């Protein structure tokens, strides 16, 4: 068969209800049993079974998860969506072989805006020994996700050779964190002074700034 | 460990793969084992099932290229995949099949997975560089520290703080393929005490190369 999940992404504030759908190409229902399953794959773990045979709950998964449906149309309800469910959701039929999955519906929990705590790091001694220099900035615990960092080197000289990586949504508080690595050669790190990490995020017109001066080289 | 698979790392194209799934807390005498894989960033995919009585069902597609076989006494299922292509790069998971009757079954427990990268390249160990606030500011009551892990191949890597004791305020920034190699980083925030003379450490274990280096900050 082939399973179609909508929405592909979803954001719902706490206490709300979220409704993942899943429609099949064919009636995955033989007699009164809808052969479909629902899995929660948190950010970087294996899948956790939530519901089997469309409605039955897996022991342990809390009762705010509900599965409903017949034939072609199926639905997972999560209410109240608590911070802990910021994960990706799959449905799988087992009506026939092969056992196909639907594409995944990501849930993103809406939350109040939170501004970043920027941190700036020199390169290690060990790195410079390999002839290279990395300057690292952790922009941590902000919401929403959209942030754009800039590297200012020595004067309002900007740079390229930047690596930027975002963590997925934290399951305790619904924040994001970011890592930005400017990677220079030692032999050019060495002949400059100021390195700024200037972050610009919704919570202020003013970019946040962290910066260090190469201190006794 | 309830289900754990080993098989791993880098396997060059056209060669064969065997991932061994070791079950615990049940026996193959009574339980089926599915194999699934997840190709990086996209959907989960079913490979096949070996039922209780050593019986097998395969995803007609991969069909020709794989076999699954159990040694009931040893509590291991083994998946043999031959003529590896580069899109078989995937996370490989083994899962338990609780079957009671056609109206009550579940794919209920999942293995952690193992990462298999099909490519003609050679593994490359990471370089680990500690990142500590170096220009002295009276860092409040919390300080951030980081570990930068650079240039490894293939994935995965595991970065733990003081061997696993601190996994409180640990952020793990996902990995970025840069020029054929991966880089990643993790930050931890500890109190302004639990840093200086408490001595922090990230322990990076890069399986494929059998690197397990601990860098002291
Ligand atoms: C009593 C019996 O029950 C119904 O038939 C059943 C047998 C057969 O038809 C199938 C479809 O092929 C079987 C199939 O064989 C094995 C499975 C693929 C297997 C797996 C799940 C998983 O995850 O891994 C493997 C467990 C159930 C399964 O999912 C399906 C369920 C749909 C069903 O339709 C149900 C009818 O009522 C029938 O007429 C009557 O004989
Ligand atoms: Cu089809």
């Amino acid at each position: 068969i082939v399973l179609t999940q909508s929405p592909a992404s979803l954001a719902v504030s706490l206490g709300q209800r979220a409704t993942i759908s899943c429609r099949a190409s064919k009636s995955v229902s033989t007699s009164g049993y809808s052969h479909i399953h629902w899995y929660q794959q948190k950010p970087g773990q294996p899948p956790k079974l939530l519901i089997y045979l469309a409605s039955i709950l897996e022991s342990g998964v809390p009762a705010r998860f509900s599965g409903s449906g017949s034939g072609t149309d199926f639905t997972l309800n999560i209410h109240p969506v608590e911070e802990e469910d910021a994960a990706t959701y799959y449905c799988q039929h087992s009506r026939e072989y092969p056992l196909t999955f639907g594409a995944g519906t990501e849930l993103e929990l809406k939350r109040a805006d939170a501004a970043p705590t920027v941190s700036i790091f020199p390169p290690s001694s060990e790195q410079l020994t390999s002839g290279g220099a990395s300057v690292v900035c952790f922009l941590n615990n902000f919401y929403p996700k959209d942030i754009n960092v800039k590297w200012k080197i020595d004067g309002s000289e900007r740079q390229n050779g930047v690596l930027n990586s975002w963590t997925d949504q934290d399951s305790k508080d619904s924040t994001y964190s970011m890592s930005s690595t400017l990677t220079l050669t030692k032999d050019e790190y060495e002949r400059h002074n100021s390195y700024t990490c200037e972050a610009t995020h919704k919570t202020s017109t003013s970019p946040i700034v962290k910066s260090f001066n190469r201190n006794e080289c | 460990v309830h289900l754990v698979q080993s098989g791993p790392g880098l396997v060059a194209p056209s060669q064969s793969l065997s991932i061994t799934c070791t079950v615990s807390g049940f026996s193959l005498t009574t339980y089926g084992v599915h194999w699934f894989r997840q190709p990086p960033g996209k959907g989960l995919e079913w490979l096949g099932l070996i039922w209780a009585g050593g019986n097998t069902d395969y995803n007609s597609a991969l069909m020709s290229r794989l076999s699954i076989n159990k040694d009931n006494s040893k509590s291991q299922v083994f998946l043999k995949m031959n003529s590896l292509q580069a899109d078989d790069t995937a996370m490989y998971y083994c899962a338990r099949f609780r079957f009671a009757s056609y109206y009550d079954y579940a794919v209920d427990y999942w293995g952690q997975g193992t990462s298999v990268t099909v490519s003609s390249a050679k593994t490359t160990p990471p370089s680990v560089y500690p990142l500590a606030p170096g220009c002295g500011d009276t860092t409040g009551s919390s300080v951030t520290s980081g570990c930068l892990v650079k240039g490894y191949f293939p994935e995965p890597v595991t970065v733990t703080w003081n061997s696993g004791s601190l996994s409180s305020s640990v952020h793990t920034f996902p990995a970025l393929l840069q020029s054929g190699l991966y880089t990643m980083s993790s930050s931890v925030t500890v109190p302004s005490s639990t840093w200086p003379s408490q001595t922090v450490t990230c322990s990076v274990a890069h399986p494929a190369s059998s690197t397990t280096v601990d860098k002291k900050l």
